[PDB]
């Protein structure tokens, strides 16, 4: 299988900052990799598909990049609703496999 | 030279000179119209052949046999058989007698086929 | 106004059936794939199985024969049937729809699959 | 005496088999399946029994007739979709009183090539194909019966002679007798490989384009005495008919689906006329002189032979229907036979065109013959009648019909098959050592 | 000694060939092809290798009775357009307990004589012939696997006896022992010209109209220790079982396009009841007496015999399948096998009908069995068996069957073909001189 | 008379008298089935009579040949082979010497061909 | 052995000691064509076989006939004939004239068929 | 001297007659039409005359061929309803095989007949035909209707024996520079032929028999400009074909029972459908055919290949079928060289699921799709060149009639009808 490493497992930042994420793959999963976002106590929601396409009804702040092995995800200018917890999800081998969630909070 | 049946009305012993003539004419979903018609040619023609192979006339126009002529198949005499009647008129007079001398003749060459088969190993 | 709709089952006795159910609403089952997420309290998420457009069953290695998933095409419904649930199973079960875009590389296309939409969640607690 | 066996004797029992083809643009009677012709051999002293009446050469002709006929209609256009509700009006456009309601001019909803996609067309309908539904409502007649296969339009259907040839085995004897009757002894025997080219001419009530006799009309009934049963006339010299269908038709191609194509008459380009036939007043009133003189014979010489025209029934046997041209008349056929004869001018005779052909008196089985395009004349010569007798000193003759192996027996009445029977014993001197 | 050709001597030896029918309104197994029938030789000393469950003349019988069934569904309707949404409700108008549910009266939309108009027509369709689609709506049985041809209204489903007759230089060795068990040397055999009367019986766990045994039941296994090849029981003496469909069913006449008719059942006229066959209880439990004696030939005295229903599968081979009166009737034997052996009272057998029939096990054929008019009642013989075992000192043997050749195999058991060899070389005191 | 094929289990002696009894008898979904059927009959016949005749023995039922009896084949005697033995039992015991007997009949005729051509060219 | 038409390039008295080799290959949608060229071939082997029965060579492969050689039909003595020639050669050469003497052989049978006949009279 | 009968002669006459097929998952020339197989003869001193243009077994093999195919046809499904309006939009909507394709919507019958069913489908633009989202129409609807291609019987070429009845012979000309006519001075007598492949593709011999010493030049009249050229190579070169896409086959219940299989969807790689030839060893092949081609022509002659002239597609390409799903090749870099006295050429290939086979009009067939990848390894044997009517002769591909490829295989065969009754003078005389 492959297996997702997302660190840091907890950044902190307040409101109007810039902050990157990063997960970082076992092998090389091409581009396929989605970022889904866990707002405390809701569900999941989708925010970037092939690691570079944004939802529609996202903001033009959220961005991905990276199609090797580093990827990595930007936010910019924060914001209350951004403080929750992102997943990396990879769709190349079919035992898919989720990131351990990046918690992002007011520090 | 008459043709296929020219002696058709010829006295008998005319009509015998030209047996080779109408023996070579005996023998040569539409499509299995003509090819069901050429099968019926060939097996009634073999039927004949095998007739007179058992009576010991096979390859043979004019076949002489043992067989005596009874005379209640016909009494008349041989003047008037073969230079008075057609063949036609013939077989209409010994129509039913023919199966009755069939059989003789059958019977006539199985007995010569074991006379001479014995004969042989003398 | 499109959204997936899954309700409560209750806490379930141990070594039983975890039977849940999805509801499609806005969309149907047809074209899309649906399969299940789980997530246990304090982790992170896990999948667990999914049936692609195909109609071909995806199953999470760790959960070895124990899984069943159908769809109910005409009540538009998808359905989990985990076996012999352990006490390690109290998770909030999630129904997903991986939907498929084509993003082609410079000279291959792939169909991706994103899980576009998800259920709001059926806390499951055995005890 | 002694028993000797003679084989290839000339022989031969009555006997039926299968006749072959032989044929000296594709035909309804498909003759480039048929082998190719080729041989008269006089047989004296030979009489043999005729009956042209218990032919099964006439049996075995109507069988293959039938089967070549629906044979070429296989591969044709089953016009299925023509049955549909017909809202005909009546063409009169430069009608004349006589084709006052007998063209309809009829239009559809049709089907195209694209299932999903329809077809306003329209046709001239004769009367005789349409029946009315109770600008009104029709329907093609052929549609509580069958469905018509449209007959293909490059298969002919002019008659082209065949010959019908024995197999090996078997022989055809030709009764050379120019006095005979069809039946009993016939003096002048001779045998052939095969027959004459006998042209499959389909018609009633006249027997067109056949064989004229040698020397006098001859007057062939099964039995005299018996109303019940057909005369064949058979005449001497030919009456030659002049058939004619002044409209200018035009044919309009109508695509009916992804292949398939059906060819309606469009619009009749100028003056409508009736289609008819002529016929000789002065050669028409010889040829019946000369059939009542050789018809007294059987009816002694101060009866009154009385002809009258046909009693009733189907169009096909109240009326002359032949086919020339590609389409099939049915001419009325009652100033040729009406007159009664005691001890530059032409007769027209008004003919009618069907469209949907039932030919062999199947039914179930119809065919559309489509629209010739132009103006069809026709000339062919009547060799021969059909009549009918009813049970005084007078006696009526009207014309028959409908059954077509009697226009077949009038070709295949000098003609018989008998099986050679080659093997003959007889008794000789001669002994087998 | 030299050598010495015979030809014409008796010998023969096992050879397949394609032996053709005889036969002394229509049929399925048409007779008018097969040639009339006129012939039996004893053959002392002879004693012949036979083998009926390796005999070609099953496989060649299934063979030829599947094409003659198959070519006699060709030039009649094919029910293509009946495959629409039915709005079917239950028939309750009269219907007793057991029969509840079973007749559907569904109303459609057909198409009419004409292809734009549009006809709404009934019909009482059995629940075994609709599936339910989700007044309710159904849709016929075989509409996701086939169209099915309707069952042509002339032609007959009646057996007709048929002789198959071996060509020339072949021979019908007929195996003339009263106990032969099917395998073995038979030590009196006689040459037929061919075999009896043949009547090809469509049938299921119950083998009927067939040919009894000579002196005593008969059972006749491949490999009776084998229970995966099914045993073919023949009885000494009949068991006549009597058929019926009580109902008054009403035959009408559906105008489904040009030139076809869609025959579908109107009403019953009366209350409806239940199909039933009758087997009398006295001489049922008589003649398995009889077989079980039989039976304990191959297992043992002290063997315990069971009788139980078929095991499962499909309803053709679940039930007496079978057809007479032109209604195919599957009847349920459950009541004819329940009982356990050691060492004026009837038995009503309730069965179903059913019309979309697919019988020789090919799924992609149906065939529409038409309504017959009125009241059907039939009278068959039970005179075999097809029993199968499971897998102790009990055996439990359910009734099989479905392979339609165990049912011919019954009858051309006790018959051989042989190929004449007839070219002997044998040594002999000639010299040819 | 016995019939078709009545001599089956009668000795080689007595079931060589009914010859004839067989040999005419194999000559003579229901359409092409049927005539392929009379097609194989008739050439199943011809190349029999073709056999006879290349062996020389055309035209016979039964034919002395020149070919010696090579005792390997059979070493029985004549006594309890025409006297003892039916002719399906003989048949299987030569079945694989056929073959052999068959190429040396074969030959010998061919022999005997060429032996009176060259007699009547003196 | 040289097989089927094998003596094809061997000359003609060579090639006449193999005839039996290619006498016995005369004999032996879809369904017609294989079925009506087994029908073709019989009909054409019993067309070749009535013919030697009515020139009297029924039964032979070799067939001394009583009919002279014109030398007007081919003038090339004997030893360049069965010496140097083959059947194929030869067969181009006699083309023009294999009609006559096909009707040569036909009547000197008929004729001698009747003269034996009349013979067994006295 | 007098006449003497012999009864067996070794003669033969030159014949037509029909040969019964013959062969060693149903098939289109499947064996269900010809019989088991089971031999050849070395006929010495016989030299006999071919004539490999005016052979029989080439006219009857041609009838043969075209009467399997349709009979192969037959039971399976008619696409009657497949003309309906289509709605067709591009897939790619801006070089891949995607934009060869429409994807087309549209209307069709379900199993129940009072039912429609709305379905799409990926057709080639080379099967539609626009009607004036547009609307579109597939080619083959206003000449017939396409009897599916049946999805259970293959295409590929199984070796079929044509074998003389009884009374005739085959005779094999075993000479080795034979080229079509004249005396062959080696023949044998075969019981039947060689197993001849049926395989179906124009300007280019694909399988099939080598030459045995060198490259073999086969024309009517090599002066005629009218008359194809029929070159054998002696040393095959190898062709690899793909359609790299993965295919997605999808099922449309047009009926009761029948099925419409249909493009669903395309994915993976999506170059455009190519055959490669090696580039070294199609040079040195066209060297060989060039020198054994001065021999006709001359010395100091300009030899030039050039590709196609024009007319259909079917004519213009190699076309043939590989793995089920049929090609059309443009084969202009592989004629495209001027004679004077690792590397691999690429032929795009286009595809067509509507197929008008043996140049007839009124009889088309749907092939349906292939699920997966396409991959091809097949072996040049010949060519079929024309020559264009100065010192330069210009040899383009040609073809078109499918006798020439059949030719090419039954060049060294003939039927012969035995004459076993032949007089000679002897000095007999009957006793
Ligand atoms: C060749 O041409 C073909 C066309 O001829 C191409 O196929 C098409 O490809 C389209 C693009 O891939 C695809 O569109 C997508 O459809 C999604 C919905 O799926 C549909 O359509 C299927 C067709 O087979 C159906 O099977 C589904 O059932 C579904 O249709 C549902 O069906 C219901 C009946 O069962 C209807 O009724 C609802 O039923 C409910 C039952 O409880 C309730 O009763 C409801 O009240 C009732 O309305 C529905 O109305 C109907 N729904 C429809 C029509 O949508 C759709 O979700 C996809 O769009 C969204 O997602 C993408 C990706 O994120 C976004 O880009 C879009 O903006 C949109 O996102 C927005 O919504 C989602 C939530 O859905 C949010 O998460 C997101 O944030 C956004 O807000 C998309 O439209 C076509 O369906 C498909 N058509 C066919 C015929 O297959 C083919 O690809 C082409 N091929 C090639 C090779 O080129
Ligand atoms: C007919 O009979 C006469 C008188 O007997 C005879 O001369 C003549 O040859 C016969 N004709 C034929 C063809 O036999
Ligand atoms: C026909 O004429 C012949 C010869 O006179 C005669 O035998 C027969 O009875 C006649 N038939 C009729 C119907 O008059
Ligand atoms: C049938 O009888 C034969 C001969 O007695 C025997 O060999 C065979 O085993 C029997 N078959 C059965 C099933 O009993």
């Amino acid at each position: 299988a492959i297996q997702l490493t997302q660190a840091p497992l907890t950044v902190s930042a307040s409101i109007g900052d810039t902050i990157t994420l990063t997960c970082r793959a076992s092998q090389d999963i091409s581009i396929w990799l989605s970022w889904y976002r866990q707002m405390p106590g809701k569900a999941p929601e989708l925010l970037i598909y092939a690691a570079s396409t944004l939802r529609g009804g996202v903001p033009s702040r959220f961005s991905g990049a990276r199609s090797g092995t580093d990827f990595s995800l930007k936010i910019k200018n924060l914001q209350p609703e951004d403080f929750a917890t992102y997943y990396c999800f990879q769709s190349d081998s079919y035992p898919r496999a989720f990131g351990q969630g990046t918690k992002v909070e007011i520090t | 030279f008459l043709g296929f049946l020219g002696a058709a009305g010829s006295t008998m012993g005319a009509a015998s000179m030209t047996l080779t003539v109408q023996a070579r004419n005996l023998l040569s979903v539409w499509g299995i119209k003509q090819l069901q018609a050429r099968v019926l040619a060939v097996e009634r023609y073999l039927r004949d052949q095998q007739l007179l192979g058992i009576w010991g006339c096979s390859g043979k126009l004019i076949c002489c046999t043992n067989v005596p002529w009874n005379s209640s198949w016909s009494n008349r005499n041989l003047s008037e058989i073969w230079d008075n009647m057609t063949w036609l008129q013939w077989d209409k007079e010994i129509s039913n007698y023919t199966q009755i001398i069939y059989g003789l003749l059958e019977e006539s060459q199985n007995q010569q086929e074991k006379n001479e088969q014995d004969l042989l190993a003398l | 106004q499109a959204r997936l709709q899954q309700w409560e089952g209750r806490p379930l006795k141990p070594a039983e059936t975890l039977s849940l159910t999805c509801g499609v609403h806005g969309v149907g089952l047809g074209g899309s794939g649906w399969g299940w997420i789980r997530q246990p309290p304090g982790q992170g998420l896990q999948w667990i199985g999914e049936i692609d457009h195909d109609g071909s069953h995806k199953h999470n290695p760790a959960l070895r024969s124990r899984l069943s998933m159908s769809l109910d095409t005409s009540r538009n419904q998808v359905s989990l049937r985990l076996t012999s649930v352990t006490a390690a199973d109290t998770a909030i079960y999630y129904c997903v729809r991986v939907y498929r875009e084509k993003f082609l590389i410079g000279e291959f296309l792939t169909d991706y699959r994103f899980m576009d939409m998800w259920g709001t969640g059926t806390t499951v607690i055995v005890s | 005496l002694w028993v000797t066996v003679y084989y290839g004797v000339p022989v031969w029992k009555d006997a039926e088999t299968t006749l072959f083809c032989a044929s000296d643009k594709h035909n309804v009677w498909a003759t480039h399946a048929c082998v190719p012709t080729d041989q008269e051999i006089h047989l004296e002293n030979v009489t043999e029994e005729f009956n042209m009446w218990k032919n099964n050469m006439v049996e075995q002709m109507h069988t293959d007739i039938i089967s070549l006929w629906d044979q070429s209609l296989k591969p044709c256009v089953k016009l299925t979709p023509l049955c549909v509700t017909l809202q005909c009006t009546n063409v009169t456009n430069n009608i004349t009183d006589d084709m006052r309601g007998e063209l309809k001019n009829c239009s559809f909803n049709m089907t195209t090539e694209l299932r999903d996609k329809k077809q306003k067309v329209y046709s001239l309908f004769y009367r005789l194909d349409v029946v009315q539904i109770n600008n009104k409502e029709y329907r093609l007649i052929n549609c509580n019966t069958s469905a018509c296969t449209q007959a293909c339009p490059k298969v002919s259907f002019e008659p082209i002679p065949i010959h019908y040839c024995a197999p090996a085995g078997f022989a055809i004897l030709k009764c050379k007798d120019k006095k005979f009757n069809g039946t009993g002894p016939c003096p002048s025997v001779s045998t052939v490989q095969c027959t004459h080219g006998i042209k499959p001419v389909v018609s009633t009530q006249l027997l067109l384009n056949g064989s004229l006799a040698e020397e006098e009309v001859m007057i062939r009934s099964e039995n005299i005495t018996n109303n019940a049963k057909n005369i064949l006339v058979q005449f001497n010299t030919p009456v030659q008919i002049n058939c004619t269908r002044p409209n200018n038709n035009t044919r309009k191609s109508i695509r009916i689906g992804p292949g398939q194509a059906f060819y309606a008459t469009g619009d009749i380009i100028g003056d409508i006329r009736q289609a008819h036939c002529n016929v000789s007043k002065a050669t028409w009133n010889e040829t019946l002189g000369k059939v009542v003189k050789q018809l007294r014979k059987h009816f002694g010489n101060n009866t009154i032979i009385r002809f009258a025209n046909s009693s009733g029934g189907d169009l096909e046997v109240t009326t002359h229907s032949f086919n020339c041209g590609g389409e099939f008349f049915y001419c009325n056929t009652s100033g040729l036979f009406n007159s009664t004869w005691i001890s530059n001018d032409s007769i027209t005779l008004p003919c009618r065109i069907k469209q949907i052909i039932n030919m062999w008196q199947r039914i179930g089985q119809c065919m559309y013959a489509p629209p010739i395009q132009g103006v069809i004349r026709c000339v062919s010569n009547i060799t021969g009648l059909i009549l009918t007798r009813d049970g005084s000193t007078t006696e009526t003759f009207r014309p028959g019909g409908g059954d077509m192996r009697d226009n077949w027996r009038s070709e295949l009445y000098k003609y018989k098959v008998v099986k050679i029977e080659p093997l003959g014993v007889a008794p000789t001197r001669c002994k087998r050592r």
